[PDB]
């Protein structure tokens, strides 16, 4: 019973564990530049609607 | 005349399309789950690229999958062909259903009605399982069969499908690729009804400029840039026509779908008929308040993400007894995933593991086959285990700790995550790692199938190699509970305790 | 025998 | 209410610090979802 | 930082948008 | 190729503005001029360019003529088999296999 359940939390650890070790792959950085160079895109037409408002 | 190398029929314009369909249902084929058709333009001319073909192999891939029915132009001109080689070469590896629709003033050859066969404008297609021919006269006029195909589709999607998903209704999806003079006309006779069209963004010059497109002058100046010759070649008289068909395509575009460009997924396909698919559902408004049936339509298809979001929203009523079907199916139906974010979203998996539901899923949906290999199996070698879990699914067939007879149900019939899954929730968690291991190790060596033993073996290895680690984090954790753990024997899970199985099963590493 | 009445059906 | 990786994780960091610096918690504690939750995990770093 | 510095920049179109009307 | 396009004297033919480009290995260009899309290529247009092409060894171009609608099956006839093994034939290779065979 008590056991069980200590045995349950170390499971979560390691858990977490190896799901870190998957994310440490480091490659997120290519998606943060996808979301970045996506973001500038955005922002890019507020230009466009600005000169549109404009005139 | 039937030629056999399906029946071939020539039909006048007044058959009525109830009598069609129902022998066509009666007679030969089965009920339809769904109806895709194909676009393209008539002219023989065409150019294939390896995207398309790609892109069309695997249609035809989810199509056999789902056993949906085909139509084309079956005019065995440019593309079509290629979608029968396609067809056949599917054949070679219950059935594909293609059906061609054709004129017989195009027709070059005409042979009466035994059977009567010819070997050899407009050849019709070799591949194609079912094709008709339109005999309203006027042969050399051509472009007569439109009117009849656009009455062939309406009236499937109007009439009750009698079938599980989309509100008993059937898709009738309707496809784009390439550009032809009759692919707007056939657009937008299709979007005049309740049927969603999705256009591939490719080398379609008609396709890009409707996806380009999502005024006059604006729509005149892209189609005169994307199809000069077109454009050149025809009157200005009928250019404002086009005009005014554009217009209706570009003002609803909740039905119309486009697939990016940039996309390079192989389920790209998939996830725009599903997206197109679940537009129509939502946007039809007659049931778009309920959420079950939306759900159950995003569950046929492999879609977890846009279901989630869709479906499950934020501080929206999730019901406490609403995923209890959901989630059963997604158990039959295997959808791992689908069955992960249940649990995590609030199901509880204790309370809907009945005894009645357990009883139903071992009597039934237990593999016969897995059941008379696991009598031999118990037969030949009879462990201490073995009795225990035969006797189990005997039992139910005809403390209870329902997880560890799901678990095991699990594992005999060898889906990986879908155990993992399980396995993340049981309490006796590393016993039960070892206990999988061993069982797999006992069939390892069957020797009658090579493939299934290296996959056993796998998945045995992995088994093990998961107890191992666990087992060294948690005696890195504390010494004396780890002790503990080891002689602690579980509440009857075989009556044995982890070190007995471990070397029971010959695990050097684990007591290494 | 079924290619009678089918013909006769949509004649 | 409904749970995501990511709200678990903040909320486990969150017990963790407070348990470090010894901090008081309130909470609704009406056994209604989150709230839930949140005790489950009190219970769990109270077994380790 | 050279993403950052763009999109800082970015918002100096906006501003002078903005100002001009 | 842009000076014989805006020539204007020959450029509705597409023989002879595809065997320009079939001369230079410019394979991309010469598909997306040449072949277009919904333009008519004929079925023995590609006879004479792929037959070029392979004395001419690029092999590109011949994928791209097989992959675009020519059937080799047809093309490949007795006479045209018989001038490629009669002339083109490496001598020098007839030579070393008729001495491998003899040893």
């Amino acid at each position: 019973n008590e056991t069980l359940a200590w045995e349950g939390v170390m499971k979560e650890n390691y858990l977490v564990k190896i799901n870190t070790k998957a994310n440490d792959n480091s490659e997120e950085m290519r998606h943060r530049f996808r979301q970045l160079d996506s973001k500038l895109n955005d922002l890019k037409s507020l230009l466009k609607e600005i000169a549109n408002n404009i005139k | 005349g039937d030629i056999q190398f399906g029946k071939y029929l020539r039909l006048s314009c007044d058959t009525d399309s109830e009598t069609l369909y129902e022998l066509l249902t009666q007679h030969w084929h089965l009920k339809t789950p769904n109806l895709v058709i194909s676009v393209t333009g008539g002219a023989k001319n065409f150019a294939l690229k390896p995207r398309m073909r790609k892109i069309f192999s695997r249609l035809i891939y989810i199509a056999q999958s789902k056993g949906a029915w085909i139509l084309t132009g079956g005019t065995h001109y440019g593309l079509m062909k290629y979608i029968g080689e396609v067809v056949r070469d599917n054949t070679i590896s219950e059935n594909i259903v293609a059906i061609g629709i054709a004129a017989w003033g195009m027709v070059s050859n005409r042979d009466t009605l035994f059977s009567a066969q010819y070997i050899m404008l407009y050849i019709l297609d070799n591949n194609h399982t079912h094709l008709l021919l339109v005999d309203n006269g006027c042969h050399g006029h051509p472009t007569v069969e439109a009117k009849l195909r656009n009455q062939l589709e309406k009236y499937i999607s109007e009439r009750t499908s009698q079938d599980s998903n989309y509100g008993g209704k059937i898709p009738i999806v309707c496809f784009a690729q390439g550009g032809g003079r009759e692919t707007l006309k056939a657009i937008n006779t299709s979007v005049k009804s309740k049927i969603p069209c999705v256009v591939v963004e490719g080398s379609g010059q008609i396709a890009d400029v409707i996806a380009s497109l999502v005024t006059s002058s604006m729509v005149k100046e892209k189609l005169v840039r994307f199809l000069p010759r077109t454009v050149s070649r025809l009157p200005e008289e009928e250019i404002e026509s086009w005009i005014k068909w554009l217009k209706e395509i570009l003002e609803s575009s909740h039905l119309l779908t486009v697939i990016k460009m940039e996309e390079a997924g192989d389920e790209i396909v998939s996830n725009a008929i599903s997206y197109a698919l679940y537009k129509a559902f939502s946007t039809n408004e007659q049931d778009k308040d309920n959420w079950n049936g939306q759900l159950k339509l995003l569950l046929e298809w492999n879609q977890l993400d846009l279901a989630s979001d869709e479906i499950f929203t934020n501080d929206r009523r999730w019901e406490s007894a609403d995923l209890q079907e959901v989630m059963f199916t997604a158990l039959i139906k295997d959808r791992p995933k689908f069955v992960r974010l249940f649990l995590e979203n609030g199901l509880n998996l204790q309370k809907f593991l009945t005894n009645e539901v357990l009883t139903e899923l071992f009597s039934t949906h237990f593999s016969t086959l897995v059941y008379r290999n696991l009598q031999i199996a118990k037969n030949s070698y009879n462990d201490a285990l073995l009795t225990f879990v035969w006797k189990l699914v005997a039992n139910f067939r005809r403390t209870r700790h329902p997880l560890q007879a799901l678990f095991i149900w699990a594992i005999l019939q060898n889906k990986k995550e879908l155990s993992k899954v399980i396995w993340e929730q049981t309490k006796g968690c590393t016993l039960a790692a070892l206990g999988a291991s061993k069982l797999l190790k006992t069939l390892a060596k069957v020797k009658n199938d090579i493939n299934a033993a290296g996959e056993s073996e796998e998945l045995a290895n992995e088994y093990e190699t998961r107890a191992v680690e666990l087992f060294t984090e948690c005696y890195s954790n504390d010494e004396d509970l780890a002790e503990q753990l080891l002689v602690y024997s579980c509440e009857a899970w075989g009556g044995s305790n982890c070190l007995e199985l471990a070397v029971e099963a010959t695990d050097q590493h684990f007591i290494a | 025998d079924l290619v009678n009445f089918i013909q006769a059906n949509f004649k």
